[PDB]
């Protein structure tokens, strides 16, 4: 019957400043709220529990506070080490979870296409593949265009992690066509960006 | 040193059951309530239920009321958790977790993947992404590789044998609708560098026992 809220979702917060998340419950004199990290591909850490007890081995930048219904997890000085996921729980009951991320200045996209390789045309189908790399922050517009035909609904996006070097995102977008429809035309990536003056656009003829 | 060493990933057709051990040690298993915990692939926590280890007694959460069974085998320290009638939707890392005196959960099993699909297990098919002028920005070309139709989750990369690990950018796979994951593989490297050193990307799908090596040459 209880319900945990988590505000907001995702959080960017710059290198060294102050990051905090918010964890309100649906609801001895104890809390019983606990914040977890998480990263990819581990099970989550206990950050705090009781509201406000740091686990021991915790860096003391964490801290938890808040009663009643309404807990805040603190990040002071941010680390890109804490780029994570955290979670609140109450008894049974976890939040949805806020995704922490390192603020940086604006990067444009570098943007490289690849075209199908033979190899794949052989086995029936016909990938393009639209590169953006090393950029920030992780919005970016990716329009497929073919014969100058805007593509729309027929590729897939995937975003990397946040890069712990460069606190940058890459992205790809791939537009698959069988073959078929493939060899039917003649194939462009545009891309729009907030670091971008004007949108860049990389395109190579099949052949 | 408290440990909680959760059994390995598997792949299951809607329709069965999954059962997922988690072998404590390291503390006294009767003491503590251990708690089943699962998270869908991008997706938040959600508790199962719990089992005392001391009595057998369990609870579960309405929404698996009836599908989930939790045992344990105190003799080797051993919590199980048993999924029914699975459906794709119980795809998830599924974690054990002992609860602690402040009722947070303090230590967790590392999580086993469980896929719920009707897929069979495929190894991917991998295609160069090759530089060209096409993919040439200022000096640097971007180069890659794509792992295309694999079931199940997951699949590793690394290039030159792990020698080339600057500027790699591996992407998350996306699930099609076929049921296969994909996903690319790119690195960016100086554009002087493709006349002269050799670009190798390795992939490994352990699931299927599939490991490709592919040179990705220019133009």
């Amino acid at each position: 019957d209880i319900v945990m809220t988590q505000s907001p979702d995702s959080l960017a917060v710059s290198l060294g400043e102050r990051a905090t998340i918010n964890c309100k419950s649906s609801q001895n004199n104890k809390n019983y709220l606990a914040w977890y990290q998480q990263k990819p591909g581990q099970p989550p850490k206990l950050l705090i529990y009781w509201a406000s007890t740091r686990e021991s081995g915790v860096p003391d930048r964490f801290s938890g506070s808040g009663s009643g219904t309404d807990f805040t997890l603190t990040i002071s000085s941010l680390q890109a080490e804490d780029v994570a996921v955290y979670y609140c729980q109450q008894y049974y009951s976890f939040g949805g979870g806020t995704k922490v991320e390192i603020k940086r200045t604006v990067a444009a996209p570098s943007v490289f296409i690849f075209p199908p390789s033979d190899e794949q045309l052989k086995s029936g189908t016909a990938s393009v593949v639209c590169l953006l790399n090393n950029f920030y922050p992780r919005e970016a517009k990716v329009q497929w265009k073919v014969d100058n035909a805007l593509q729309s609904g027929n590729s897939q996006e995937s975003v990397t992690e946040q890069d712990s070097k460069d606190s940058t995102y890459s992205l790809s977008s791939t537009l698959t066509l069988s073959k078929a429809d493939y060899e039917k035309h003649k194939y462009a990536c545009e891309v729009t960006h907030q670091g971008l003056r004007s949108p860049v656009t990389k395109s190579f003829n099949r052949g | 040193q408290v440990q909680l060493v959760q059994s390995g990933a598997e792949v299951k057709k809607p329709g069965a059951s999954v059962k997922v051990s988690c072998k404590a040690s390291g503390y006294t298993f009767t003491g503590y309530y251990m708690h089943w915990v699962r998270q869908a692939p991008g997706q938040g926590l959600e508790w199962m239920g719990w089992i005392n280890p001391n009595s057998g007694g369990t609870n579960y959460a309405q929404k698996f009321q009836g599908r989930v069974t939790m045992t344990r085998d105190t003799s080797i320290s051993t919590a199980y958790m048993e999924l029914s009638r699975l459906r794709s939707d119980d795809t998830a890392v599924y974690y054990c977790a002992k609860i602690s005196g402040s009722y947070s959960f303090d230590y967790w099993g590392q999580g086993t993947l469980v896929t719920v699909s009707s897929a069979s297990t495929k190894g991917p098919s991998v295609f160069p992404l090759a530089p060209s002028s096409k993919s040439t920005s200022g000096g640097t070309a971007a180069l890659g590789c794509l792992v295309k139709d694999y079931f199940p989750e997951p699949v590793t990369v690394s290039w030159n044998s792990g020698a080339l690990t600057s500027g790699v950018h591996t992407f998350p796979a996306v699930l099609q609708s076929s049921g296969l994951y994909s996903l690319s593989s790119v690195v960016t490297v100086p554009s002087s560098s493709l006349g002269t050193q050799t670009y190798i990307c390795n992939v490994n799908h352990k699931p299927s026992n599939t490991k490709v090596d592919k040179k990705v040459e220019p133009k």
